[PDB]
RNA sequence: UCCUCCUAAAGAGUAACGGAGGAGCACGAAGGUUGGCUAAUCCUGGUCGGACAUCAGGAGGUUAGUGCAAUGGCAUAAGCC
RNA sequence: AGGGCUACACACGUGCUACAAUGGCGCAUACAAAGAGAAGCGACCUCGCGAGAGCAAGCGGACCUCAUAAAGUGCGUCGUAGUCCGGAUUGGAGUCUGCAACUCGACUCCAUGAAGUCGGAAUCGCUAGUAAUCGUGGAUCAGAAUGCCACGGUGAAUACGU
């Protein structure tokens, strides 16, 4: 890589709420506090009409 | 500061800041903050990470943001596919709750279109 | 190189089984990832293009290459040779690190993320996807953001077909809907 | 809308017509003037011709319609646009 | 007055108030050299983004390009950096 | 019997609500007048976030009920933002009256959160308990007022002059 023209690219720690920790090189500089990650997002995990309601509200 | 996929305002009181979420009004903001054990006047930036996570958990019990938007679009399209009077009003961009249209009805009709 | 070591240790074997390749060289590879910002707003303001380049540098970790108009186009009011975007080509270690960060951090931060389209293959096993907002990358600070900008991401692979490309990406548990 | 405790309103002549037609099979459209009657699940598949003021409008009842009134599907005013 | 093509009869040249177009410059790099490079157009996929911007791949194979007419050239490029 | 008088490219009149900080929101807490009520007004209690519901006194009334007056005052917050301004529109769920709320009711709850940052030319009302502002009641009426009729609270500016 060319010298002296690229962003600073050094390892950090990404800590998610679900307790997942990933050690990733990054340009962000500081450590991370993720609100979601691949291991807990509902779509990743797998966690994601009229007659019925008519009968439920109008029970005879 | 990141709850329900959007950024909450950090300098506002929490009760105000949570209403940034599509689907949380004032009543739901107060209920979420009571069920997360956080006072209403506490600013978001004076909250811990455990506190913000409890807030996220509390918001999780509600249908908000994209899911709520999908629900609303589904209901409107159901009306519009039914061919019922309400659906036809939605189709024509006219008031749907029996309001007058001889005058007014400008929120639905938009700005006047001259002849 | 977590995802590259995963590719070599697991994905190669999985694909060999799934497609019955006669040689390990036949397994599809991830060759390059290109990030593109089409910055048309630069026709009048050059700070817009410079800020796009800064965003791309923060995201990818590489100083971007400013791209220029190939021919003059009245319809967009652009003359030939005018700088109207920026790209980065990510290869090797940087490419695998960005692939990991994308998959595990940035995609989970997409507003209302319901899964990536699996039809977005160009016909030869290369996958392109759009980003609408650069804040999904943690490298971009939210309260420093001047303008809302997205980008294009292309994953070029050595797959002879779209099915092999999709299988290669799915092996990494790519968030296909 | 109508109070839940009162149940859903329907005109008796219409309910009887719907029961007869369901029993006998799938008859020709039943002509009714009862725009105020709720659409019940047992009307699904029937065709009810509902008065809109001057003509009966054939309404092919589906499952989405249950709980709506018959008059919601028989518009009463003819509008096609001004200056056309 | 000058340039290009045809008339012009497969060397050169060849007339008409014959048929068609151009010039009266530009450039200290658009000159020299060394190293490198390869077009048009279409299809598919891709944030804004659309018929047309930028990105990736494919098809194509010079149908591009040449500071400015036309003809003859040009890949070993005379074309692009 | 059902539909219409409730239509909707548009023009005008009369209003209501606003555009905020002399304000919004939360908590607490003062001070009215006038009126209506028997197929009516309906307390207390219990249930419900609420509209309401169930039970059930009292009252043909200076007695009972409608029926916390609000502005105000104190405390706290918001800090000039299309906002903790505004509350139109729309989705969902309800209540009540009424044979019956689709066309086409009022009200409640959750969500939504438009225009609007004081209004071109023009133009209206008002000389004092008036204007302005704040609540309250009544007729019509099963239900259905921002209209109408009526009632108090706070309470100005200015009139040289012709
Ligand atoms: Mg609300
Ligand atoms: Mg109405
Ligand atoms: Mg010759
Ligand atoms: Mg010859
Ligand atoms: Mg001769
Ligand atoms: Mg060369
Ligand atoms: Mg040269
Ligand atoms: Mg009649
Ligand atoms: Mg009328
Ligand atoms: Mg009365
Ligand atoms: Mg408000
Ligand atoms: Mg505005
Ligand atoms: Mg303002
Ligand atoms: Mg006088
Ligand atoms: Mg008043
Ligand atoms: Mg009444
Ligand atoms: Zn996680």
């Amino acid at each position: 890589m060319k010298k002296d023209i690229h962003p600073k690219y050094e390892e950090i720690t990404a800590s998610c709420s679900c307790g997942n920790v990933m050690k990733i090189r990054s340009t962000v500089g500081h450590d991370l506090n993720l609100d979601v990650c691949s291991k807990c997002h509902p779509f990743f995990t797998g966690k994601q009409g009229r007659v019925d309601r008519f009968n439920k509200r109008f029970n005879i | 500061a990141r709850i329900a996929g959007i950024n909450i305002p950090d300098h506002k009181h929490a009760v105000i800041a949570l209403t940034s979420i599509y689907g949380v009004g004032k009543t739901r903001s107060k209920a979420i903050l009571a069920a997360a054990g956080i006072a209403e006047d506490v600013k978001i930036s004076e909250l811990s990470e455990g506190q913000i996570d409890t807030l996220r958990d509390e918001v999780a019990k509600f249908v908000v943001e994209g899911d709520l938007r999908r629900e609303i679009s589904m209901s409107i399209k159901r009306l519009m596919d039914l061919g019922c009077y309400r659906g036809l009003r939605h189709r024509r961009g006219l008031p749907v709750r029996g309001q007058r249209t001889k005058t007014n009805a400008r929120t639905r009709k938009g700005p006047r279109k001259p002849i | 190189a977590k995802l590259h070591d995963y590719y070599k240790d697991e994905v190669v074997k999985k694909l060999m089984t799934e497609f019955n390749y006669n040689s390990v060289m036949q397994v599809p590879r991830v060759e390059k990832i290109t990030l593109n910002m089409g910055v048309g707003e630069a026709i009048a303001d050059k700070k817009l293009l410079d800020n796009a380049a800064a965003d791309l540098a923060a995201i990818s970790g590489q100083k971007p290459l400013i791209t220029k108009a190939r021919k003059s186009v009245a319809g967009f009011k652009i003359r030939q040779g005018y700088p109207i975007g920026c790209k980065v080509t990510l290869r090797g270690e940087r490419m695998w690190e960005f692939f990991e960060r994308l998959i595990t951090i940035a995609v989970p931060r997409i507003r209302d993320f319901r899964g990536l389209s699996a039809k977005s293959f160009d016909g030869r096993g290369n996958y392109s996807m759009g980003v609408r907002e650069q804040i999904i990358f943690p490298e971009i600070d939210y309260d420093k953001v001047d303008r809302v900008r997205g980008l294009d991401i292309t994953i070029t692979t050595t797959a002879k077909s779209d099915e092999e490309g999709r299988a290669l990406l799915a092996a990494f548990d790519f968030p296909f809907r | 809308p109508r109070s839940l405790k009162k149940g859903p309103f329907i005109d008796l002549h219409l309910l009887k017509k719907v029961e007869k037609a369901v029993e006998s099979g799938d008859k020709k459209p039943l002509r009714t003037w009862s725009r105020r009657s709720t659409i019940f699940p047992n009307m699904i598949g029937l065709t009810i011709a509902v008065h809109n003021g001057r003509q009966h409008v054939p309404v092919f009842v589906t499952d989405e319609m249950v709980g709506h009134k018959l008059g919601e599907f028989a518009p009463t005013r003819t509008y096609r646009g001004h200056a056309a």
